[PDB]
């Protein structure tokens, strides 16, 4: 590298091959006055922002235009001037062809001198007459000046062997240029007079006038192949204001054009294309004992020798520059640290690199001098830049050998905190309701009310509002009662009754509904009633009549429907208002609600027919009287409960009223209940845990986001202390995403770490007691702009795949499973293992796999074990002992990969597991519990060759069955004790999903559970 | 220990006082003109001037 | 009718006490939110010289 702003070198190129140059031709002079539509003499320059022409470029045929526009007078718009540019060249052109004919003069040469001022003298109405025969040139190019036909100066004036001219005007401003950054810049190249050169014959001459001469500004040279030959370049006291920070002089102004030139040049060599000058700085010759040290024109002479050298920049260059990018060059080239490589300017001579690729000095010989005692490090190709894009990308990192203290990791990551600031939340929960249902059967058990578990005491606490309001608000639907009725209807028109031999309703059973909130933004009632008239439902049949009822309808009449109002009766009713709103708060109000509308629900109900019951608040009062009651009176009934929200209320049914029958509780709905309200306990201790929706994350709780900001100056090896805070945000992070982003922060290019941090990362952690460091290169190679983004809580929108799903549930179980102080054995341990994520921080492994991992090796506070040895072989657990197998989804794999069968795989695993120490162990096993399914896009079955075929993931596997398997292992082991575990229906392991950040899209997860019964796991002692 | 006074009163800055126009007679004043100028300006009340 | 007729400002502005005619503000909103973007764009420039 950074010598004030930073560089990315590493290397350095030049162009090598060069173009020589022709000359001029009074036949390519007429060519190039004639403003033809491929070539003219201008050439517009455009806004970035709007394309519209706010600047000019122009070239040789004409640079006398040293007047004042004001005494010019050009319009504003670019076509105007254009064409009045065409046309005064028009007649200017029929002048000179006057009195020059081109049949003499077909190649004869010219004053490039003279045509300039020849057509600023016409475009000023200066008198270019007196001008015009000394056109073409005599045997020399400068005599002619010297002795001149009249001396005009005005335009150049001689001075004994050296000639002033006033070089002025390369761009020229149009007056819609209004000094935007987003403009380009001009370099004070549009003013009255930016300098003044020195064409002479020699060095030696000019340096002799230079003794008498005036050399205050400093005084520039070309050294290279210069213009009209050479000279020198005297910039005046005109300073450049299109940088609004910046003020710099005309000097400047031209030595950071040249520079920028030249980083232009250093990028586009390709040892290909031949370029029109081999260098293009400047290299200031006598003002170096004017000024000094810690001067501008000091500092940028520096960058002009550096850039003369072949060095290339950090940051891409525009194609066409700006004013608002020019400004941040200044503003880094003006900043700190004063150099790192070993150059100087000098006045003696110029001064190229030892190992340069420039061959300018072999090229053309004075002023160029070759170093022999000044060696660079460095490379000799090229260099190329990656290509940006606007989203933020993921990376993933890789661990060294080397390790610091935790407690320096948290050092460095409280210097580099950027925490306090609010994530955008997202939503927990995607998708529709569960199918949770079960019916009365006759012949199946009998309970008593007293028997069933409620609601816990523990209900109306301010931390259980907190997380129902935390998950009903960051749930995601459309209209919740839209979805509750259909789930409740899809479900009532299922089975039949005892006494028809046909089904349960039919069409057109005028039905009634109750408690209508009809606020839906549009269409007055629920949204229900239209597409179920409709026949929209395609698995119900359409009623006949439909009547809303309740003290918030917008079509039908508003009645108490908790006292006795009689009204039509109706084959079918269905209530939907709660006891909340009518309640006061109390269990007692909630259960006589419950009482007074369920008997008027009965005696409304037109009997031979159905209603369906919501129950939020059951009680004992409630149960015993609706089992004394209701359930003597009913032929059947239904008990569902469809789950968008956390809450305790079930959906109940009833069939075939005021018709008496033997009829009581059953133990099927008593593991339906038990199952309920287990599952409530298991959500609400769930969302106790998660924080609030609109708040801000500060790295205080347990689970959240994180995200630190440093910079990189180039491709510089960077410091220990950000490689100590990038580390310690990955052992912070615990091998979860992330996201980065590379952009210019406010003038400089920053970086951005974005991940989330979980309990099971914390317990990871913790496992560990020095943090390993990575390796800074995935990070020091990416020279693109990855735009950022805001940050979100979840990165995951469409919802976890089913295999993320089966992937929680094994290593929920794997976790449950598993004790602390106790040695582990994982047999396919994957990447990177989330048995360290799972067992507890005091708990040791002795974990292998075939494929190499890159785990941290040492530093660990209990040990770890990881190496690769072909698993499936012995020899190895009489060396490495352990105390319980965890052997997940390598069974199958293995078998695909040695192409055998899994009664084979199975029992040579049990052989070399009789040669393990292990009491107890749990594998993944592939069998089929149900009934074949062959599920659509994830599971197919195979009867006769016996695989499975997963078509996401592209894998496939046969299956062993459940009494072979325990032929097998009773063949190994006469005393095993095998317990099959059933399926996680009770929702235990969603903790493990929800802290870790990631939604779930229920369809995925009934498809988890339809897959998750076709590859189980069991628990085996050898004891028992 | 304090003292009633109809109009604002910001302390002096500057012990050098000098004139600027940034003050509340001055907007009064101001005002006031730029109404008569309205009221000279309507083409109902003289064009007959 | 929808139409803007008054704006709430934060936090980065609340020194306006002087008088809107020492000010000079135009009328229409869009005029008014692109004049404040080029003043603070100046300001901008001069604070991040300094
Ligand atoms: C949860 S809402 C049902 C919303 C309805 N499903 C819908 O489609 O909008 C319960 C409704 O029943 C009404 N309600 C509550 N208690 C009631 C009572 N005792 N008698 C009549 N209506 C009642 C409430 O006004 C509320 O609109």
């Amino acid at each position: 590298a950074n010598v004030w702003g930073v560089r990315l070198a590493d290397s350095l190129s030049s162009p090598t091959i060069e173009t020589r140059t022709r000359h001029y031709t009074l036949h390519d002079f007429y060519s190039d006055l004639d403003a033809s539509v491929g070539k003219e003499p201008w050439r517009p320059l455009r806004n970035q922002r709007t394309n519209e022409i706010v600047a000019v470029q122009l070239f040789r045929p004409l640079q006398g235009l040293v007047f004042d526009t004001q005494l010019y007078g050009f319009p504003g718009t670019f076509s105007q001037w254009e064409q009045f540019m065409k046309e005064k060249l028009r007649v200017l052109k029929y002048e000179v062809l006057r009195i020059y004919p081109i049949s003499t003069y077909n190649h004869d040469r010219v004053n490039v001198f003279v045509a300039n001022a020849l057509v600023g003298a016409f475009l000023s109405n200066q008198a270019f007459y007196d001008l015009l025969p000394l056109l073409i040139v005599n045997d020399t190019m400068i005599s002619d000046l010297l002795g001149t036909g009249a001396a005009l100066s005005q335009f150049f004036q001689s001075h004994g062997e050296v000639l002033e001219v006033a070089a002025g005007r390369k761009y020229l401003q149009m007056n819609n240029y209004s000094n935007d950054d987003d403009d380009p810049p001009l370099f004070a190249k549009d003013l009255s007079d930016y300098a003044k050169a020195f064409y002479s014959d020699t060095y030696e001459v000019l340096d002799r006038f230079f003794w008498t001469h005036d050399s205050s500004a400093g005084v520039l040279v070309h050294y290279d192949k210069p213009t009209n030959g050479n000279h020198y370049i005297l910039g005046t006291l005109t300073q450049m204001v299109s940088a609004p920070p910046h003020i710099i002089n005309a000097t400047d102004a031209l030595l950071l054009e040249s520079c920028l030139e030249q980083f232009a040049a250093n990028v586009r060599a390709r040892s290909a294309q031949p370029v029109t000058r081999l260098d293009q700085c400047y290299h200031l010759r006598w003002g170096a004992q004017y000024v000094g040290e810690d001067s501008l024109t000091y500092r940028l002479g520096v960058l002009s020798l550096l850039a003369t050298n072949g060095y290339q920049l950090a940051r891409p260059i525009p194609k066409q520059l700006t004013n608002r990018w020019l400004s941040s060059f200044v503003s880094q080239v003006v900043s700190d640290g004063i150099n790192e490589t070993p150059l100087w300017p000098q006045e003696r001579y110029v001064q190229i690199a030892y190992d340069s690729p420039s061959v300018v000095d072999g090229a053309t010989q004075y002023g160029y001098v070759r170093r022999n005692q000044l060696r660079l490090g460095m490379r000799i190709s090229a260099l190329q830049s990656l290509s940006d894009t606007p989203a933020p990308v993921q990376w993933l990192p890789q661990y060294t050998i080397d390790q610091v203290a935790v407690d320096e990791g948290d050092a460095m990551v409280s210097q580099l905190t950027q925490l306090p600031l609010r994530p955008d939340y997202g939503s927990i929960w995607i998708g529709e309701a569960l199918s949770y249902y079960v019916d009365y059967n006759r012949s199946h058990r009998v309970v008593l009310s007293s028997e069933l578990p409620q609601l816990p005491d523990t209900y109306f606490d301010g931390d259980e509002q907190y997380g129902r309001s935390l998950f009903s608000l960051a749930r995601k639907v459309g209209d919740r009662s839209l979805v509750k009725d259909t789930a409740v209807l899809k479900h009532a028109y299922q089975a039949i009754d005892p006494n028809t031999g046909k089904e349960y309703l039919r069409a057109g059973q005028s039905v009634a509904y109750f408690g209508a909130s009809a606020g839906h933004s549009g269409a007055d009632q629920p949204l229900v009633i239209e597409p179920w008239m409709q026949g929209k439902i395609s698995g119900v049949p359409p009623p006949s009549s439909v009547r809303q009822f309740g003290y918030d309808v917008a079509k039908g009449a508003i009645v108490d429907l908790a006292r006795p109002f009689p009204s039509g009766d109706y084959q079918f009713v269905y209530s939907d208002v709660d006891q909340v709103v009518d309640g006061h708060d109390d269990l007692s109000i909630s259960s006589g609600l419950v009482e007074s509308l369920l008997d008027s629900c009965v005696h409304a109900t037109a009997p031979g027919g159905s209603f369906v019951m919501k129950i939020n608040f059951p009680t004992r009062t409630v149960w015993h009287y609706i089992e004394q009651k209701i359930l003597p009176n009913v032929t059947s009934y239904m008990l569902i409960k469809p789950f968008v929200t956390n809450n305790v209320e079930v959906f109940f049914v009833a069939f075939g009223v005021h018709q008496q029958s033997a009829l009581t509780w059953t133990s099927g709905v008593y593991f339906f209940l038990v199952d309920h309200f287990y599952r409530y306990e298991t959500l609400s201790a769930i969302s106790r845990q998660l924080p609030s929706f609109g708040y801000v994350d500060d790295g205080s709780s347990v689970t959240g986001i994180e995200i630190i900001s440093i910079e990189n100056p180039g491709f510089s090896n960077m410091t220990q202390a950000a490689r100590v805070g990038i580390s310690g945000l990955c052992a912070n992070v615990g091998n979860a995403r992330k996201s980065i982003a590379i952009y210019e922060s406010h003038g400089a290019r920053v970086l951005t770490i974005t991940s989330r941090r979980s309990p099971a990362s914390a317990r990871r952690k913790a496992r560990l007691r020095y943090l390993p460091l990575i390796d800074p290169r995935s990070l020091e190679v990416q020279a693109r702009t990855i735009l950022p983004s805001n940050p979100v809580l979840f990165d995951n929108i469409n919802g976890a795949s089913p295999h993320v799903c089966l992937t929680m549930m094994y290593n929920f179980e794997v976790s449950s499973a598993v004790y602390d102080g106790d040695v582990v054995l994982d047999l396919g341990t994957g990447p990177e293992a989330k048995i360290l994520e799972l067992i507890p921080s005091t708990s040791p492994v002795t974990c292998v796999d075939i494929r190499p991992t890159a785990q941290p090796n040492g530093c660990w506070n209990v040990r770890t074990t990881f190496l690769e040895l072909d698993y499936l072989s012995d020899g190895w657990i009489t060396g490495v002992r352990g105390d319980i197998v965890t052997c997940m989804l390598s069974l199958g794999a293995a078998a695909a990969g040695k192409s055998m069968t899994f009664d084979a795989a199975f029992q040579q695993l049990v052989r070399v597991l009789t040669r393990s120490t292990a009491n107890v162990l749990l594998i993944q096993v592939n069998c089929p519990t149900d009934v074949i399914r062959t599920i659509k896009g994830y599971l197919e079955i195979d009867q006769t060759n016996k695989r499975y075929k997963f078509p996401k993931f592209g894998r496939d596997e046969p299956y062993s069955d459940m009494d072979s398997l325990e032929r097998i292992c009773r063949a190994a082991w006469p005393n095993c004790s095998i317990t099959w575990v059933p399926l996680s229906y009770d929702l235990r392991w969603t903790k493990l999903a929800l802290l870790e950040s990631t939604t779930l899209s229920s369809a995925s997860v009934r498809i988890a559970e339809l897959m998750y019964k076709y590859m189980p796991i069991m628990r085996i002692d050898i004891h028992g | 220990e304090v003292l009633l006074l109809p109009i604002d009163h910001q302390p002096a800055n500057v012990t050098t006082p000098t004139l600027d126009f940034t003050n509340e007679l001055t907007n009064w004043r101001a005002r006031v003109c730029e109404l008569m100028k309205n009221l000279v300006d309507n083409q109902r009340y003289q064009p007959g001037w």
